[PDB]
């Protein structure tokens, strides 16, 4: 059956200049990615080396999805993990407006219009995480297998939970190409010691 | 839920349009500079050859896109934008469809077969050649047929998040048609293999990366003073 | 025979034969084609396997271009002269928010070149040393490239001793610009419509 | 044409300052968290304890480099902000020079303190990526092949500390003047002590170029550690984090 409990996945999600405000937000969250992925089924049974590889490869898309979902509320910007906000207008004034709009239109906006839920966002983040194509993977097929388990589980969840919307599963996945493209464009003591 | 006569007809139209593009390309194959070890000239001729091929493929994609329900009913502005970014993706899907797992080579226009070396001897770098060959081998494992490739290509073309798309709303409506058809089609023809559909859609994600790796290949060829011809440059440089 | 193994004369010939940020990138793009044209004139480089030539240029290109416009910028005051002929002043660089790395270019490269009056042959040699970098990945024979770079060491030193016998420390002063260059380098990192309607 | 008394004296001081800093720091070798003996490759905790071990020794190395910098004529006469500016950016390069000095070509390891050898595997086991480990090992190998002596590493260390282009240097001219003195000494030394190996000098200076790359690779390694648990202890943090 579903060997990728959406319960656990949702749990993990629960467990956790304008540019400088975002960069500071990222640092605060960088230190949750191991605790988040910790709580994802079967991740901790992967070789330590591989786990590092999957977070190294996934981290930025992992972070982007999350703050995106969170900003479903805000009207024209994002709620950072710092508690602050960033409005379109200061994003454009800074110089990262084009990439900002992409996130608003292709992510934020879309997640709101379809009201994707925390369980869904989490399964998507689990798919991003279980990426078998990352270089240096010890057993790619293993990660491949775990990514498909999320396929199955996410679908079953959608079918049962939203049986009126037969295209919902497919609609979630189709957020991932946009995430990928967005992700790619988004890339004292000494004094004392001296004196003493 | 099944496929209606209309959807079966639309699918057939797609496969037919692609076959039709194949024949005209094949018929126009003689137009391309002929395939010629430390020789710069030979290397430049192999690159001339590939760019000529690629121009032929661009014409195939445009002819095929002009035949998609609703495509012409968009602003020319949006048509250009959709073609400009989907081009390299469609070409990579076509590459996977033509991948020979035995000789690990790709055969274009019926009788033009190329392996890794052939691309290297044209001056292409390994960080470009390898992931594409890796992508093709993985796609080939899926054993997609004509219908499945035709739909995956049409889904790729109707991608609303391409830069400079005006009516993103309409593009998504158009895309939805083909996604709906592909889902129905897999569930009817691969009833026991429902992971097929998720897997196919996930290729669309890899193409994003592969598109980026192709951009890097382009700026790299430039380090060798190998510029793209006008049409390609317009699509892939600018 | 140090110069014979790596003729300083050929290197000079090689050099002879060839918003602000947007304008700088454009100038850079314009200068791309000169990389192969410059390199083939540097002795022994064309004897390397085509694959290694490509790797050497892919690895060195930004350092090669930075060295060149810096030397060209000797005459300009607190700015650089692009290959397109535009000047870019300090003041315009800060306003565009690249003033950090721009100031480093001016003081570590342009000013140093000015004050020592580094000549075209020296510049060419420094660029040859950047070119012949044996530590780039995927080289078919790094030891070969390394032998070539050591031939520039010896040839450059002989030239410095000959042309500038009063400056015993000159050679070392030329080399002492490569680390700063390297760090600057690291930091710096119709038709379609026809087809449609027809 | 030979080394002046001044240069001879200056080199004796450098060599002595290094050996003495080496012992001033020896007094707390085992005071460092020990190397695990856990036989579980998959243990996140044996792994965190290896990383802790290294960050501890790294802090001992930083202290030693600061102790050595103070012994450099001219360093203490620089503004306090300049001294810091030079130290924060020179630190990793000196540690890598120090690393290359202690590379054992036979076992392919680096010995930090008698019976403290470490190979590539040992560093991977602390969670350090291969794009950091391999270049450093390649660098230490090539450095070892030059067979520099104590005086040469010491001069090289001083040239590296006295780099005028480090971010936030105010008195660039004084720093250059200071560095020129060591470069000039190294040249005379190489020429007197390697009379039939002239390329030794340019090869040594080119190593200062490689250091800049390795420093960049090191800073990528610091970011990568954040993607795990591994935060840097407070001293290493202000030097390297941001
Ligand atoms: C290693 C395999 C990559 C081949 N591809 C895709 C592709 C190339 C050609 Cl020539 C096609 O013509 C039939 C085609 O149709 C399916 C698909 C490829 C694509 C683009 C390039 C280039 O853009 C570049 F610059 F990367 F070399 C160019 F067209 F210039 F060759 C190279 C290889
Ligand atoms: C793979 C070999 C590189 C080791 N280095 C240089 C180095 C390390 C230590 Cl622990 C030293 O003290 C004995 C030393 O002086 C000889 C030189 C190295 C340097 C820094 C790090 C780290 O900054 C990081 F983050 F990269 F891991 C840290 F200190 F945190 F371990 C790691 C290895
Ligand atoms: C989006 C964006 C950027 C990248 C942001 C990244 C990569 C992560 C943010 C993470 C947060 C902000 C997580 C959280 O707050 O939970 C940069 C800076 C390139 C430019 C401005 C737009
Ligand atoms: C230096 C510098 C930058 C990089 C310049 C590069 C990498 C090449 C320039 C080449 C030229 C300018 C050649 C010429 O004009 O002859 C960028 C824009 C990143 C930031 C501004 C400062």
């Amino acid at each position: 059956n579903e060997d990728m409990p959406v319960e656990r996945i949702l749990e993990a999600e629960l467990a956790v200049d304008p540019v400088t405000n975002i960069c500071q937000a990222a640092d605060k969250q960088l230190f949750t990615l191991v605790e988040w992925a910790k709580r994802i089924p079967h991740f901790s049974e992967l070789p330590l080396d591989d786990q590092v590889i999957l977070l190294r490869a996934g981290w930025n898309e992992l972070l982007i999805a999350s703050f995106s979902h969170r900003s479903i509320a805000v009207k024209d910007g994002i709620l950072l993990a710092t508690g602050l906000h960033v409005h379109r207008n200061s994003a454009h004034s800074a110089g990262v407006g084009a990439i900002f709009d992409r996130v608003l239109t292709e992510l934020v906006s879309k997640m709101r219009d379809m009201q994707m839920d925390k369980t869904e966002l989490g399964c998507l983040r689990a798919i991003v995480l279980f990426n078998p194509d990352s270089k240096g993977l010890s057993n790619p097929a293993e990660v491949e297998a775990l990514r498909e388990k999320v396929y199955a589980s996410l679908e079953a969840y959608c079918k049962h939970k939203y049986p009126e919307q037969p295209g919902r599963f497919a609609k979630l996945l189709l957020r991932l190409p946009a995430l990928r493209s967005i992700g790619l464009k988004c890339l004292t003591f000494l004094m004392e010691m001296l004196e003493a | 839920p099944q496929l209606s006569p209309e959807q079966l007809g639309m699918i057939e139209k797609l496969v037919a349009a692609q076959q039709q593009c194949n024949r005209r390309s094949f018929s126009d194959r003689l137009r391309v500079t002929p395939w010629p070890p430390q020789s710069r000239e030979a290397r430049q001729q192999r690159f001339a050859h590939f760019t000529e091929l690629a121009i032929v493929s661009v014409q195939e994609i445009v002819d095929f896109a002009k035949q998609l329900p609703g495509f012409l009913q968009l602003s020319r502005e949006d048509q250009i934008a959709l073609l400009k970014t989907s081009a390299i993706e469609v070409m990579l899907l076509e590459t996977s469809r033509r991948y020979n797992p035995g000789s690990e080579s790709i055969t274009f226009l019926k009788d033009f077969s190329y392996n890794r070396e052939d691309f290297a001897k044209a001056g292409l770098q390994v960080e470009f050649i390898n992931p594409i060959f890796e992508f093709s081998r993985a796609m080939n494992e899926l054993q997609l047929n004509d219908a499945e490739f035709a739909l995956l290509i049409a889904i790729s073309i109707f991608s609303a998040d391409r830069p400079n798309v005006q009516d993103q709303l309409q593009v998504e409506r158009l895309q939805h048609t083909y996604v709906e058809a592909l889902h129905a089609y897999v569930s009817i023809n691969h009833p026991h293999d429902p992971l097929m559909f998720p897997r196919m859609l996930m290729k669309l994600v890899s193409l994003r990366t592969l598109s980026s790796v192709h951009s890097e290949q382009v700026f790299a060829l430039r380090l060798q003073d190998k510029k793209l011809p006008p049409l390609l440059s317009e699509i892939w440089d600018v």
